[PDB]
């Protein structure tokens, strides 16, 4: 994740790590800039989320199965 | 203003622009800009 | 006739498209021979397939290709959109659109000049002139 | 803590009353701002147009412009490509296929010489590479083949290209090898 | 702030409740399928596509662990997801569908001998 | 209750420079739910680069938002060469500044233009294609094409200017700021415009900032922030910059914000003109980036340099490394994981096409569909920057 | 004033003219004809940019690719310089024929292609011993 | 009988030719209005081109299965018909005296640009699109709200007239040069003249794209130069409405005439001239009013329907209550009425 | 270094600004004026009505 | 009520895998007394709201075991 501060003009990076098998959860409860990225996190990778709305495949066919970015 | 384009006054100018020397470009630095905000960071 | 109006319709997909709309700029115009598109299939003569080609998008072009009447044609316009182009070595890029609809004339590179797809524009109407469609019905 | 991050100076702005005094309903009532445009409109009509009547002029082309990869030879020239395979190497769409092999003479030369048409993004890269400036992108826009197999250049069809011009070749590396 | 056909992605713990949260996919993927053959006009008939989704389903009846079972079920509600309107279409839908024998001709016919 | 019905918006041509399959639902032609739904050119440059060498990366990589070409170049440069520790001379920061600023012409030109077809006047879309075939030959006369170059490197750029191009420039930007008064005289002040955009998908700041856009829309929300004044990358700190900042987070100040860009980016093309120094336009050393091609053909070092250079690529440090510029349709990141390698182990770009485009929904709600083709145009969304 | 500016081609072949370009330039300072093609600068004191050099094609099947390509700069204004003025720079050819192929597209002897080689394995000659 | 068959063919064949190149005049006009040039390629000249492309798009003809044939087949052919064509029936000042109509001249035109709506409305209706034939009754809503608007102010201004027969506006606007001159809501019919035959900067159902890549039906062949050359026909016909009524014929100088027929001609030399005058001076009042059409083409972006029915039913038409509040009324005040 | 393109050893900075209303009658009289065309068209149509009013009675 | 099973035991009848109709007793289990897949027991539940043109809710597709209970909610109109 990199994050961007408008009061401060400093960026941040924070990573959690998560296996094909067992799901993080999102962060789409925050806010609502984050349910088309991770739709786009899911569809590279197959990494799949938790908590969250919309699950879709944008980035891809759609029945087009693997994950390109492993 | 006016003098700028096409239906042309007559007027133009490409000449006589240099600035004729050898280069001075004094650096070694690679990244020292950082160093101060590193060690806030 | 066929050979003076000749307008397409755009498909229009990346790069090329913008090449594509720089042929509707003042520079190189299109309504200096009579290109003037519109946005719909039947309306159309010739298809110009212009950016890269998808493997999403191929059934949809294929589908706007039916959907349009008997005397058409295809401009491969851009490197891409003929034998693959600069991708062609995605999952998800169609390997040229010589898998999906058959191309009268080719238009080569990445983005083509204005000059390139104009220059395309004449040979298919070069081509138009070799047609004998009539003298066909007398069976030549 | 200072943090020095403030004065947006909020402008309040209130705008109740006085931008007019029934010139307002004026400009309202009747399209003058828009007659405005529609005068400006005219004004652009009576100017230059800027078509180039494409078969017969042509847009401006410049020295550095790239083209359809001709091969260049020497002064009386023995074939100046030495297959030395940095112009394969970064290809980015791998266009280049070539191979290579001892020629009868001594020196090695080029069994084939592959160029996919198809393929050539126009990068320029294998002309910023190919240390004898062997290959070359040309200037001419002479293309619009109408099947792939009229696109897929041999080592032929590049000599025969370098060979149709090299005049022009010659005036573009005139204008440009002191900046390559 | 929308869904389309309301996918929730959550994934419970129990075997049971996956048991029974598949089952009632299952209910709902079986009930579109005239729906599907209404909206991809397809040749053959509803109980193909019936007989298909539940071989789709026996493809994975004995998958041990409820942690993948769990983006299984994901993958089984997404593309119902997908099908249940017209995000796909029937070009990108007979990916699922090895129907006619007749485009192969004579083949193997899984002997030795006819490898070669 | 609610019974709704759906259309599809773009299959072709519904946008220009967009292959917008919107997936839109509407009860009284009113867009209560919007599925924003891209993807169609997923052309998967993101993986190809996994396999490509840093040199071999660049042309992949202006693909990518064909409207701002040498500008996404110069993004992924900083980059690398944030991820070099080298840093490119004085006329090499210059000289990518103004090609950053006429790219940035280029770029606003072509989306109001764009945006203009689709609002439905014809004459401003053309007038602005003229001077886009100057600036065309403007990269021309550089790169070795119209609109894309590879002419930005990591180290630096390709190849120093000619002399009639810097010559010509200025007597380009002579009447670039008339033409553009020109284009500016009837838009700006009409009433169509005025009700055609109104306070039309207002976005508030506190939403703005929660929705990951960037760019052109949130200074028309009305924060003061751009990267180039706050993290002043190649040279625009070095260069009298003044940024526009919007007051009503509507479409309208989305215009006027970037119609007061031109006039600023104008400005850097003076200064630009006038403070260009004389000195080393790649990096300094021939470690990196390519060596000179005179002797390259006199010297030992030289042709290994060359050789490697063309050939393994060239090592890059190991680690991570993100970077955003201000594109002028928003904030592109470049998300790099070298590996210590010649070839990026990963990378993944950010784009703001890619985030306003997830936004649309939340702002498209409550409108009609000739809103909605405003609306698309006014956020930049040109799906060549989606994947 | 372009009609008697016009006027200076001389009607015999402006009326081939028109017939060839939709615009009538004038006729002015022809440069140098080339293997097919004729062409004209312009030594006009008010036209636009770009629109000063011309071709006239000498054929009615008229395209681009007559031009011989030394030329074709001079029509793209890669050179201030007409070709037929520098002979130093002009001469690296004594790759003795010229022949000039323009394109043959769409003609039936258009450009087909080919591996240059042989196959890459060599298949063994039936050979045998007693 | 065979001068008069003479003379409808000369009549339909300058329509009919003059609508053919009205396409390459506006185009060509759009252009210098664009910077460019326009159709400057077609065969002799450069003044050829839908000439050539109406020969060009008939040979194209497909049908679809969601539509009966049998509506949008004749439904192109209904507005070629009515909307196009017979509106020439009145014969919109035939610019001389004659004309080749007998009389009741502008509510026959009033009746047959009513005519043309649901032209475009069962036009809209086929197909059987749930997302076409709302755009069909959106187009079709404001074509009528601006039709109303039309209506409502020529039947005010020959309030200045009373004769209902086509030549007595016209001899009665020579005194005044009443066109205009005493009235200049000429731009608000104008502006109505825009919506009622839509060329206009409104745009509004050709969401050409928009849609499922279509945007009226794509009924493209015949029927798509059917509808190109009604549209075009429409254009012309009301612009002329326009110079027939609103904006004036029988310019000054044929007032003048008599200052210099009478220095020219000694008796009737077979009316040799003078229709032709007035012929050139009716063509220069309509060309010039189109030349505002082909502007306004290329001015001023699309108008957002809500809006439309906003600039209908909210503000225009009170505005022009109020204007026959007081065209009744300040006629009445100043001296009196006119007669018949 | 050589002779590369440097920059001009003056400036003659352009435009960067914005541009103005056309003619010096910006007030009312774009208005009053039209009242002034009117205040002229009925001083004589109405008169050519009339008019009519002798000629009617005349036929 | 009356002869609605009729059409159940129609239905289940035409439906596969039951070899021995004499086997279904009406008031009788699904799994149990015809070994019935719990993925086959709504595949027939679903055949079932099908043939009547009735759509079910997802806790009466939970409860269903036996055809009483089908019939029981069927009853439902
Ligand atoms: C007093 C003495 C005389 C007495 C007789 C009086 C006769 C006077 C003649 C008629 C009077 C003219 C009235 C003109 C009506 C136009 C009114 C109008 O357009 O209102 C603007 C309105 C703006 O929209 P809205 O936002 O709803 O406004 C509320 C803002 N708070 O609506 C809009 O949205 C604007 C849309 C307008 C679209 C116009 C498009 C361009 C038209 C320009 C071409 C015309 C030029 C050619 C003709 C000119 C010839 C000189
Ligand atoms: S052919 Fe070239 S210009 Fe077109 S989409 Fe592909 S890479 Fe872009
Ligand atoms: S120009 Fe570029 S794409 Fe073409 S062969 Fe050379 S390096 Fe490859
Ligand atoms: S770079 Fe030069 S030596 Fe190498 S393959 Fe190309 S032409 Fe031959």
């Amino acid at each position: 994740y990199n994050f961007l501060s408008v009061r401060h003009n400093s960026r941040i990076r924070l990573k959690t790590y998560a296996t094909e098998v067992t799901p993080v959860p999102s962060i789409t409860c925050l806010y609502e800039g984050a349910n088309w990225f991770e739709r786009e996190a899911y569809d590279m990778y197959g990494v799949f989320f938790e908590g969250h709305p919309d699950l879709r495949r944008i980035m891809t066919d759609y029945g087009f199965e693997g994950h390109p970015l492993r | 203003q006016a003098a700028p384009s096409w239906e042309n006054i007559k007027d133009i100018r490409l000449d006589p622009k240099v600035h004729v020397d050898e280069v001075y470009e004094p650096i070694v630095n690679p990244a020292d800009r950082y160093l101060q905000h590193v060690s806030d960071l | 006739a066929r050979q003076g109006s000749f307008w397409p319709v755009t498909f229009g997909l990346a790069c090329c498209a913008v090449e594509m709309m720089h042929v509707s700029a003042p520079r190189y115009d299109q309504d200096r021979l009579g290109i003037i598109f519109r946005a719909s299939p039947r309306q159309s003569d010739i298809m110009i397939v212009a950016g890269t080609l998808t493997n999403k998008m191929a059934p949809v072009l294929r589908q706007v290709y039916d959907q349009m009447p008997e005397p058409r044609w295809v401009i491969s316009m851009g490197s891409c959109a003929n034998g693959g182009g600069y991708y062609h070595f995605s999952y998800s890029v169609v390997r040229g659109c010589d898998r999906i609809v058959p191309v009268d004339v080719y238009v080569p590179g990445c983005p083509p000049t204005s000059e390139a797809l104009m220059y395309g524009v004449f040979q298919l109407q070069r081509k138009m002139r070799n047609t004998k469609i009539t003298r066909m019905w007398y069976r030549k | 803590a200072p943090p020095a991050g403030f004065r947006i100076h909020r402008p309040a702005t209130w705008e109740e009353s006085e931008e007019g005094a029934l010139s307002k309903a004026t400009k309202y009532f009747l399209l003058a701002e828009m007659f405005r445009g529609l005068y400006v409109v005219l004004e652009q009509f009576f100017r230059a147009p800027y078509t180039i009547y494409y078969p017969f002029e042509k847009g401006p082309v410049s020295p550095r412009f790239r083209g359809e990869h001709a091969l260049r030879r020497y002064p009386s020239g023995e074939e100046r490509c030495i297959a030395c395979k940095l112009c394969e190497a970064i290809c980015p769409a791998l266009a280049i296929t070539i191979d290579a092999e001892e020629r009868i003479d001594g020196s090695r030369r080029t069994t084939k010489y592959d160029i996919d048409m198809t393929k050539c993004i126009y990068c320029g890269y294998c002309q910023e590479s190919c240390p004898v400036d062997a290959i070359v992108e040309t200037p001419n826009v002479e293309y619009a083949t109408e099947t792939r197999e009229e696109l897929l250049y041999n080592k032929e069809k590049l000599l025969a290209n370098g060979d149709k011009w090299e005049l022009e070749l010659q005036y573009a590396l005139d204008a440009d090898a002191p900046y390559r | 702030i929308a869904t389309a056909f309301a996918e929730t992605v959550k994934f419970s713990g129990s075997k049971q409740e996956l048991q029974k949260r598949t089952l009632a996919l299952y209910r709902q993927f079986l009930r579109g399928a005239p729906t599907f053959a209404d909206l991809y006009e397809v040749q053959f008939s509803i109980p193909t596509i019936r007989t298909k989704i539940r071989q789709e389903f026996e493809r994975h009846r004995f998958v041990d662990d409820l942690s993948i079972q769990n983006v299984l079920y994901a993958k089984g509600h997404m593309e119902y997801q997908e099908c249940i309107n017209f995000w796909k279409q029937q070009a990108q839908f007979l990916k699922y569908f090895p129907e006619e024998d007749d485009i192969q001709g004579r083949h193997q016919p899984s002997n030795f001998v006819d490898k070669f | 209750r609610i019974r709704a019905f759906t259309i599809n918006f773009g299959p072709q041509h519904p946008a220009a420079h967009g292959v917008l399959r919107l997936i839109l639902e509407l009860s009284g032609e009113e867009i209560i739910r919007s599925d924003p739904h891209v993807g169609l050119l997923h052309r998967g440059t993101e993986k190809l680069i996994e396999y490509k060498t840093y040199m071999q990366a660049l042309p992949y990589f202006d693909r990518l938002d064909y409207v701002s070409m040498m500008t996404n170049e110069q993004v992924f440069s900083l980059a690398v060469e944030k991820l070099l520790n080298v840093e490119v001379p004085l006329r090499g920061k210059y000289i990518r500044t103004m090609f950053g600023e006429i790219t940035r012409v280029l770029n606003h030109l072509m989306s109001v233009c764009s945006h203009a077809m689709d609002v439905g006047a014809l004459t401003p879309f053309l007038w602005g294609f003229e001077e886009r075939e100057k600036l065309m030959e403007f990269y021309e006369r550089v790169s070795g094409a119209r609109l894309h170059a590879a002419y930005v490197r990591p180290g630096g750029v390709s190849q120093d200017l000619p002399a009639g191009l810097l010559d010509d420039i200025y007597m380009w930007a002579t009447q670039f700021g008339d033409r553009l008064d020109e284009i500016e005289e009837l838009l700006t002040d009409n009433r169509i415009w005025k009700l055609r955009t109104v306070n039309i998908g207002t976005v508030t700041a506190q939403d703005a900032l929660n929705l990951g856009l960037s760019g052109p829309m949130l200074r028309g929300s009305g924060i003061p922030f751009d990267i180039r004044k706050n993290a002043p990358y190649d040279a625009y700190d070095k260069v009298d910059f003044d940024v526009p900042v919007g007051m009503n987070g509507d479409c309208y100040d989305r215009y006027l914000i970037r119609m007061a860009e031109f006039r600023q980016s104008l400005r850097i093309i003076e200064q630009c003109c006038n403070d260009m120094p004389a000195g080393a336009v790649k990096v300094e050393d021939f470690k990196i980036n390519s060596p000179p091609r005179n002797l390259m053909k006199e010297d030992m070092e030289a042709l290994i340099h060359h050789f490697l250079l063309y050939t393994k690529g060239y090592s890059v440090p190991p680690g991570e490394t993100y970077t955003a510029i201000e594109a002028p349709k928003g904030e592109m990141g470049v998300y790099v994981v070298s590996d210590g390698s010649e070839r990026p182990y990963k990378c993944k770009i950010r784009a703001p096409g890619f985030a306003h485009l997830g936004a649309f929904d939340h702002i498209a709600r409550g409108h009609f569909l000739p809103d909605a083709v405003a609306i698309i145009g006014t956020m930049d969304l040109v799906f060549g920057e989606v994947d | 004033r372009v009609l008697r500016n016009a006027w200076e081609v001389g009607p015999r072949s402006y009326w081939k003219q028109l017939n060839s370009i939709g615009d009538t330039k004038s006729g002015r300072l022809v440069g140098t004809d080339i293997y097919g093609n004729k062409f004209y600068e312009t030594d006009h004191q008010d036209e636009i940019h770009l629109r000063t050099r011309y071709v006239e094609y000498k054929e009615k099947d008229y395209d681009m690719s007559q031009v011989e390509p030394g030329w074709h700069f001079w029509l793209g204004y890669g050179v201030d310089t007409a070709p037929c003025n520098t002979p130093k720079e002009k001469l690296p050819i004594r790759a003795y024929p010229y022949k000039f192929q323009p394109n043959y597209t769409g003609t039936p002897g258009a450009f087909v292609t080919y591996n240059t080689l042989k196959p890459k394995i060599s298949a063994w000659e039936p050979v045998t011993k007693q | 009988m065979i001068i008069n068959i003479v003379e409808i063919l000369i009549f339909l064949v300058c329509v009919l030719f003059s609508v053919a190149y009205l396409t390459v005049a506006e185009r060509k006009t759009l252009a210098y209005m664009q910077r460019r040039l326009g159709p400057n390629f077609v065969g002799y000249y450069g003044l050829l081109q839908a000439f050539a492309d109406a020969v060009k798009l008939l040979l194209k003809e497909i049908v679809l299965p969601k539509e009966s044939n049998y509506i949008i087949l004749v439904i192109s052919p209904l507005i070629t018909l009515i909307t196009a064509l017979i509106g020439w029936v009145v014969i919109p000042l035939g610019p001389g005296i004659t004309l080749g109509e007998l009389n009741l001249g502008i509510l026959f035109s009033l009746a047959i640009g009513s005519l043309g709506v649901f032209g475009s409305l069962l036009s809209g209706w086929s197909s059987n699109s749930k997302y076409s034939l709302l755009g069909s009754i959106r187009s079709t809503a404001q074509l009528i709200s601006y039709e109303l608007i039309l209506t409502s102010i020529f039947i005010i201004i020959i309030m200045f007239v009373s004769s209902l027969n086509i030549t007595t506006i016209i001899e009665t606007q020579r005194v005044v040069w009443y066109c205009i001159p005493l009235l200049p809501l000429l731009l608000i019919f104008f502006i109505a003249s825009v919506a009622e035959t839509a060329r206009p900067p409104f745009d509004l159902t050709e969401s050409e794209s928009e849609l499922v890549a279509g945007y009226f039906t794509e009924y493209s062949g015949s029927p798509f130069v059917f509808f190109f050359l009604a549209e075009y026909s429409n254009i012309i016909l009301i612009s002329a409405f326009n110079g027939y009524l609103l904006l004036g014929g029988y310019l000054s100088f044929n007032y003048s005439y008599l200052f210099n027929i009478l220095f020219n001609d000694y008796s009737y030399v077979s009316f040799l001239f003078e229709g032709l005058i007035n012929s050139s001076a009716y063509a220069i009042k309509l060309v010039f009013l189109m030349f505002s059409f082909i502007w306004v083409r290329a001015a001023f972006p699309r108008f957002t329907y809500d809006n439309l029915i906003n600039f209908c039913w909210i503000i225009l038409l009170p505005l022009l209550f109020g204007i026959f509040l007081i065209i009744p009324s300040t006629l009445y005040i100043f001296d009196s009425f006119p007669t018949l | 270094v050589g002779q590369d393109l440097p920059p001009v050893g003056g400036y003659e900075p352009v435009q960067w600004r914005r541009n103005l209303p056309a003619r010096g009658f910006r007030p009312l009289v774009y208005l009053a004026a039209l009242c002034g065309i009117c205040g002229y068209g009925f001083y004589r149509a109405l008169g050519g009505i009339q008019e009519r009013r002798e000629l009617k009675r005349e036929k | 009520r009356p002869d609605a099973e009729k059409r159940i035991a129609a239905v289940l009848e035409s439906f596969d895998k039951i070899s021995n109709p004499a086997a279904i007793t009406p008031t009788a289990s699904f799994a149990k007394d015809l070994n019935l897949d719990s993925l086959d027991t709504v595949e027939v539940v679903v055949a079932i709201e099908e043939e009547f043109g009735i759509e079910i809710p997802d806790k009466e597709a939970d409860e269903i075991k036996s055809v009483n209970q089908a019939v029981e909610y069927i009853l439902a109109q």
